[PDB]
RNA sequence: UCAAAGAGUGCU
């Protein structure tokens, strides 16, 4: 379905060749760039970069309409299919590349980038469906979830959504003790803001983390109890009171972390 | 001086890749393209004849099927695989045509099965429910054990019996609540939770043959009386409504899914007619391909394309702005036509007759029933379209309209053509001397009276 | 051309267009039509019989016919 | 009526999308079957949206008893909700009609499937096996089960380095 | 109204969606102009052109120099890709220019007038003296044709898939390649057939003939269309421009005369040639290649109504209104034996009894081909099934028509002696009867529609 | 010049009710080679569709 | 090697 691709670029050449920006043999060259491009992504051995190769492409071509826009036309946006064009088209290229690979957590990096970049022209709810997928993908990867707790607590300080990706996380991948520490930072990260709030609002006139912090323990030494076992119990005596000493010792170590974690906080006690 | 060349991009046309795909350069100037008319005709034209040794009907039949005549057949309106199927010999079975075997085997009634109907009673997901009405003068509801869901884990068996003074010889149910009509001796409406019958409709003293609930207007009741005579009914108000006397008997009747005031009726006369329910003084279509009298008739739920069953060995299936049939389904081994009806996913006619077989038969003989490809898709709806286009070229209509039909039925039609003819020239010769003849339109001399008129 | 398919096979048909012993064949036939062309032609006029029998001659004299016929 | 699938791997769990319901009428007749079998024929049927792979060796045993029982573990507890959902009632496939149960008690919302119809998809998701993960980290799955298979085995006789 | 406008509305559509296709076509043609209106596209030498071209596009420019059998008839394969040159004397080979490979070579030491590929580069036929010949790929002849006999011009239908030959036999052999068989034998009854071409929108063959008169023809048709003379002498080559539209003609008294199909109209009549026209050809861009003798000129923008497009040889002191030659070339002590466009190429082939060579002329090759149609880059796997698809779409004969368009519109013992006697009596009696009812449809219409006598009229 | 009968139509195809409205038809083509891919994709579109595997549920209430 | 013809594999 090549042919596809190629008739849904034709409305928008017209309307570059109609305002003046692209010349009819300028516009000529762009579409042989484009469906050299098509053709390579819809052929076998079609790999990531080919998509990169071909975004990459657009964006240039972005450009450069942007600065004739105001060159010949002195126009910052002319009212026409050609603004939202390509801005539309690469969303279109994305989607087809994370869906081809969604193994590539890079290509997921820049289409979000991408789009985080865009706020006024994407919703931020088309942002939580990527990561919805994105997330739904990929559930053991903790630096996804981070990420979009992230993009709420930042951009929308959203801390009821932030605090369900955490919350959601540590049911997923209890294992990993860094997700324990960011949900602990980022309770505090709360905690001390509404502080701050309470003092500002009479200047203008916690252990729930704890809670955080002891129920980490408990999964961590569980989990690192089921690995260095295996399978199978651990039937010398000798051995069973060393695996405890490996946890012990790994639940010593993170303790620690979070008792640096707790300096960089003047406000709490 | 001033000179280009046309000059060829060696790369662009042919790739450096072996996996890439050569881009397929196309210009539509008419004059690369002649002979656009001729073109699509042989495409047409070869179109036709692929229809013909691709037109494979028959998939299969319902495991053993029964043991005496079958003559009642329910669809489930809320599951695909599953149909209730009966026969004079007093057994009843419930089958999942998916496997093509049955979910259970049931001897209901002494006496013959004369309306079986698929209900979900509301008494006052794993068990489905059917219901059976026989000459021997009970109503019987039964509970069938279903692997539709796994969601539990039984009491399969008889669960409700419904003693009736005289013989019943037609059953429905009311699509939305369990109240479900009975046609006997008087068409009564009965309710689950009660054993007796509730309401007691009945224009006079004639029987009621058959009787088919509304599905859009569900309020709505038609029924069939041996006079001769198709009795409108309404529940809103609980009394019959309208009746018009026909020349013959009518055996079925269907309402269309699409359209709430139009049905369509099995008759005695070789013929189907098509109503209009507001004003019955006329039909609104006749189907006149058959050439023994319809046992049976059934709406498509895509409510565009009516099936037929008629004594001679045969189903017929029309389109419903279209007075005849387009195809024709037959075989040795099927005696005697007396039930017709649809996958409700409009794709296959499950058929039953008095060998005791029920039947599986494709709506389209040359479609199948894969998945295809986007490619695929596009070719298949491009010859639709294109015999669609070149229907009545002579060479398309030959190939096209030329059936293998029994040598019984086209025996029959070549008499049957030569009455009419033998008629036609005899009122034609009438026409030269008597002054006042009034023209009978073919779409009223079917209907004797109406009792209110309009 | 390529083998056609199943349904290209019935479709179209016989388009396949575009040690030999035509000549001998020729000679064979030629021969046979002859003698047909002599059987025609009554029994008693003399002519064929001396050219028919000329005929059996000839082909004896080569060893087409490894016996007089 | 089916919408979601549930296969269920060594490497992990993986959950599936119908974006296509196969004629249950014609499940028995050849083209419909060729379909199963031809990987072309099927990605149009289904298309792959979780996989969640299992921590380790340890936890791998634990859910390979827990689905021998027709128990729901709390790692299979965490992909159905993640993705079914809340919704009248969404309907899953699961191989087992015996899991069926465990499954309705934690999610009231969705409805199971084990029909033949069920059985068929289930039947070709094992077919393709790794080639319909879109090229997602599942490990080997042929060794991953050999593995399993000595770890699931020896579990019930109580063997021992002893 | 109103389902007559959606109609129209759908149809504005495609062409609308055709208007889109044409801005997805990758190239345009070629173009000469000059920077100063001093310097002339007449003036221009072909010496200074092959300069400006690139090192490919001179590649491209093929000449080959060869005595042995001249002269020789050069042919253009459809798709352009495959070249056949048949010498007089009788040497053919096929070859593809681009490639550099020899395809299949024949030393026939036989008077050969014309030949040509029939469907592929792979099948292909060289007509013999008093014979036709038809030569395998790989050269081996897979059969010879005796009901063609003797003729100098070869056709072929591409999607007919039939072969027509012209004799002075008058006969004209229809066969299609197909079938393996001849579709129908007819005589013109105009004698011989000097001119032969053939016209790719209706696929009406056109012929000259001594008087002049040009009869076209078609398979299924007895009695020629029409019949029109153009020139007082004979016509010895007869071209059709690519759409169809434009006929243009060489008698052999000099005169020439550009002709529409359609409204079988002239356009334009020259007569101020220095000699009769060896022979004529028209490009896809519509361009006219006429050579004569030795010097071959070219005009652009020929195939128009307006009168100032009339060719015209160089000009009237520079009259705008005159049209002078796009290119004028001229091969010193040659001769041009026949004119050939090089199909999808910025080229022109002529051939001579020297040897065979290509001039470059910019807007001469179609600028943008279609694939479907024809392929240069179709790899072997996909030409199979391009003869194969192209099989199974064959046109049949009998759908030759004036107009395309037109088609598809809306118009014992004694018992059997005395049983004979009963369908008679039956059968007079309804022809009694008719009668009878015609009588009254009679009295029907007629109704519908001296003072003594009238005393009298009552007895 | 007579017109061949073979090739006529016996009358007017459905759905179109004129003569006039058969001819203009016939002058649109439908075959992709002059039609773009996705001018083709909307008169290539049939009247009727399905999904396979659904219930086609008749009409509710409007 | 080209050159023409088969029969399987991978994959859209």
């Amino acid at each position: 379905k090549t042919r596809y691709y190629l008739e849904q670029c034709i409305p928008e050449m017209d309307d570059l060749v109609e305002k003046g920006l692209f010349t009819k043999n300028e516009v000529s060259l762009i579409m042989k760039k484009r469906t050299d491009f098509e053709h390579r992504l819809n052929s076998r051995g079609s790999s990531i970069n080919d998509y990169i190769k071909y975004i990459n492409y657009e964006s240039n071509v972005n450009k450069l309409r942007a600065k004739r826009c105001k060159r010949i036309l002195q126009v910052k946006k002319t009212n026409s299919l050609s603004d939202w064009s390509i801005q539309q088209r690469i969303g279109f290229i994305y989607q087809r590349g994370t869906n081809k690979f969604p193994q590539d957590l890079k290509f997921w990096a820049m289409y979000l980038n991408y789009m985080k970049a865009r706020g006024n022209q994407t919703s931020y709810k088309k942002i939580h469906n990527i990561y919805n997928q994105l997330l739904k993908l990929h559930p053991t990867n903790v630096d996804i979830w981070i990420s979009c707790a992230k993009y709420e607590y930042e951009v929308h300080a959203n801390f009821k959504s932030c605090r369900n990706i955490f919350q959601n996380g540590l049911r997923f991948n209890p294992d990993v003790p860094k997700l324990w520490y960011e949900y602990v930072k980022f309770e505090l990260n709360f905690i001390t803001k509404l502080i701050n709030r309470r003092k500002v609002m009479g200047l203008i006139n916690g252990d729930i983390a704890l809670t955080i912090f002891d129920v980490c323990m408990k999964t961590l030494g569980k989990h690192y109890i089921n690995k260095h076992k295996g399978y199978y119990a651990i039937s010398d005596s000798k051995m069973n009171i060393e695996l405890n000493k490996e946890t012990l010792n790994y639940l010593f170590s993170e303790s620690l972390r979070y008792i640096k974690l707790f300096d960089e906080f003047l406000d709490l006690e | 001086m001033k000179i280009k060349t046309i000059k060829r991009s060696a790369d662009d046309y042919v790739p450096v890749k072996s996996t890439q795909e050569s881009q397929m350069p196309r210009n539509l100037n008419p004059e690369l393209h002649p002979f656009e008319r001729a073109r699509e005709y042989t495409k047409a034209l070869n179109a036709t004849k692929l229809e013909r040794m691709f037109a494979k009907p028959f998939v299969g039949q319902l495991g053993y099927g029964h043991r005496d005549g079958v003559y009642a057949i329910a669809k489930n309106y809320g599951s695909l695989n599953k149909l209730a199927t009966g026969s004079a010999d007093g057994v009843i079975k419930y089958w999942n045509m998916s496997t093509r075997e049955e979910f259970v085997s049931f001897k209901a009634h002494y006496g013959l099965v004369t309306g079986l109907c698929v209900t979900q009673p509301r008494f006052h997901k794993s068990q489905n429910f059917m219901l059976s009405c026989s000459d021997d003068k009970t109503v019987k509801l039964w509970s069938i054990n279903v692997d539709d869901y796994s969601n539990k884990n039984n009491e399969e068996g008889l669960i409700r019996t419904f003693d009736g003074e005289s013989a019943f010889q037609g059953i429905d149910s009311h699509r939305e609540n369990s109240t479900f009509a009975t046609g006997g001796a008087k068409i009564h409406l009965w309710d689950v939770n009660r054993l007796k019958p509730v309401s007691d409709l009945s224009w006079g003293a004639d029987n009621i043959t058959s009787l088919k609930f509304n599905q859009n207007e569900t309020d709505i009741l038609a029924s069939t009386g041996s006079d001769n005579s198709i009795v409108l009914y309404d529940l809103r108000t609980n009394s019959p409504t309208q009746k018009i006397v026909q020349t013959m008997r009518t055996n079925a009747i269907c309402w269309n899914p699409m359209e709430a005031f139009n049905f369509v009726t099995a008759n005695e006369d070789h013929n189907a007619y098509y109503y209009d329910m507001r004003n019955l003084s006329r039909s609104l279509n006749v189907f006149k391909d058959h050439v023994s009298a319809v046992m049976d008739v059934d709406f498509s739920p895509t409510g565009d394309e009516i099936v037929t069953g008629s004594y001679d060995k045969s189903i017929r299936i029309y389109k419903t702005n279209h007075g005849h049939s387009r195809e024709i389904y037959h075989t040795k081994r099927m005696q005697h036509v007396f039930q017709v009806k649809y996958s409700m996913d409009s794709k296959y006619i499950i058929s039953g007759s008095d060998d005791g077989n029920v039947r599986l038969w494709r709506s389209k003989a040359w479609e199948r029933s894969n998945v295809k490809t986007t490619r695929e898709k596009n070719k298949l709806e491009y010859d639709e379209k294109l015999k669609e286009r070149f229907r009545h070229m002579p060479e398309i209509k030959r190939i096209s309209r030329h059936r293998h039909v029994p040598q019984v039925i086209k025996k029959a039609q070549e008499i049957k053509n030569i009455e009419l003819s033998s008629i036609k020239r005899r009122e034609a010769n009438e026409r030269r001397t008597r002054k006042d003849m009034p023209y009978i339109s073919e779409r009223k001399k079917q209907i004797v009276g109406t009792v209110h008129k309009y | 051309v390529r083998k056609l398919k199943h349904h290209e096979q019935k479709l179209l048909k016989k388009v396949d267009f575009l040690e030999d012993y035509h000549k001998y064949n020729r000679i064979c036939g030629d021969i046979r039509r002859l003698a047909n062309k002599l059987s025609l032609l009554p029994p008693t006029d003399p002519f064929r019989r001396k050219h028919e029998q000329l005929l059996l001659d000839k082909l004896y004299a080569m060893g087409v016919l490894t016996t007089k016929s | 009526p089916i919408e979601y699938l549930l296969f269920e791997e060594p490497t992990g769990y993986a959950v599936f999308k119908v974006k296509l319901q196969q004629d249950d009428i014609g499940s028995r007749l050849k083209e419909v079957q060729e379909q199963i079998n031809d990987f072309g024929a099927f990605t149009k049927l289904i298309e792959l949206v979780s996989f969640a792979p299992f921590k380790g060796a340890a936890e791998a045993l634990e859910n390979a008893n827990d689905i021998s029982e027709g128990l729901v573990s709390e790692s299979l507890k965490a992909i159905l909700d993640l993705n079914l959902p809340k919704a009248k009632n969404i309907t899953l496939a699961i191989s087992d009609k015996n899991l069926g149960p465990s499954i309705k008690e934690e999610f009231p919302y969705v409805d199971c499937i084990s029909n033949e119809l069920a059985q068929d998809l289930i039947r070709g998701v094992r077919l393709h096996g790794e080639k319909l993960f879109k090229g997602l980290q599942s490990g080997d799955l042929e060794r991953a089960q050999l593995g399993l298979g000595h770890a699931y085995s020896r579990a019930k006789v109580k063997f021992s380095v002893q | 109204r109103a389902g007559l406008k959606k109609i129209d509305e759908q149809y504005k559509k495609a062409v609308s969606s055709a208007a889109a296709t044409d801005y997805l076509l990758p190239e345009s043609n070629g173009y000469l102009e000059p920077e100063n209106e001093l310097e002339k596209t007449f003036k221009v030498q072909q010496s200074e052109i092959k300069s400006s071209v690139d090192v490919s596009t001179a590649n491209k420019a093929l000449d080959l120099s060869l005595k042995e059998f001249g002269p020789y008839h050069i042919k253009y394969a459809k798709n352009g890709t495959h070249l056949l040159i048949t010498g007089r004397k009788g040497h053919v080979a096929s070859m593809d220019w681009r490639k550099g490979q020899l395809r299949a070579e024949l030393f026939l030491n036989e008077t050969c007038h014309s030949a040509t590929y029939l469907q592929n580069e792979q099948y292909f036929a060289v007509a013999q003296k008093k014979y036709t010949f038809i030569y395998d790929h790989e050269g081996t002849e897979l059969h010879r044709l005796k009901q063609h006999i003797e003729a100098r011009h070869l056709d072929f239908l591409p999607y007919h898939y039939l072969l027509v030959t012209a004799g002075e036999t008058g006969w004209l052999k229809y066969h299609d390649v197909s079938t393996g068989q001849l579709v129908s034998e007819l005589r013109t009854k105009a004698g011989p057939t000097m001119a032969m071409a053939q016209n790719p929108w209706n696929a009406v063959m056109h012929l000259g003939h001594s008087n002049g008169t040009v009869s076209l023809w078609s398979p299924s048709m007895p009695e020629p269309l029409v019949k029109l003379l153009s020139a007082r002498g004979p016509v010895n080559s007869i071209a059709i421009d690519r759409s169809g539209y434009y006929m243009a003609t060489t008698g052999a008294d000099r005169s020439m005369k550009i002709w529409d199909i359609r409204n079988f109209k002239q356009l334009h009549s020259v007569e101020s040639l220095p000699t009769p026209g060896t022979n004529v050809s028209i490009s896809d861009t519509g361009l006219l290649a006429l050579s004569r003798g030795p010097h071959v000129t070219l005009w652009k923008d020929a195939l128009k109504l307006s009168g100032d497009s009339k060719p015209c040889f160089g000009s009237m002191g520079g009259n705008p209104h005159r049209n002078t030659p796009y290119m004028s070339h001229l091969f010193a002590g040659n001769k041009v034996e026949n004119l050939g466009f090089v199909p999808f190429e910025d080229l022109l082939g002529v051939g001579h009894q020297t040897g065979i060579t290509n001039l470059i002329v910019p807007g001469a090759g179609e600028a943008n081909y279609d694939a479907l149609e024809l392929n240069p880059f179709e790899t072997k796997k996909q030409r199979q099934e391009q003869e194969v698809r192209t099989l199974l779409n064959k046109l049949p004969a009998d759908t030759i028509t004036l107009d395309p368009n037109s088609i598809g519109s809306v118009d014992s013992g004694l018992r059997s002696f005395l049983r004979k006697k009963t369908q008679n009596v039956i059968d007079e009696r309804k022809l009694r009867v008719q009668k009878q009812l015609d009588k009254e449809k009679n009295i029907r219409k007629r109704n519908h529609q001296d003072v003594i006598e009238e005393a009298l009229s009552r007895f | 010049n007579k017109k061949n009968l073979k090739y006529q139509s016996s009358a007017v195809p459905f759905p179109f009710e004129n003569r006039e409205q058969y001819e203009r038809s016939l002058r649109m083509p439908i075959g992709q080679e002059w039609t773009s891919r996705a001018s083709h994709q909307e008169l290539i579109k049939p009247r009727i569709m399905t999904k396979p595997g659904q219930v086609i549920d008749p009409l509710k209430a409007p």
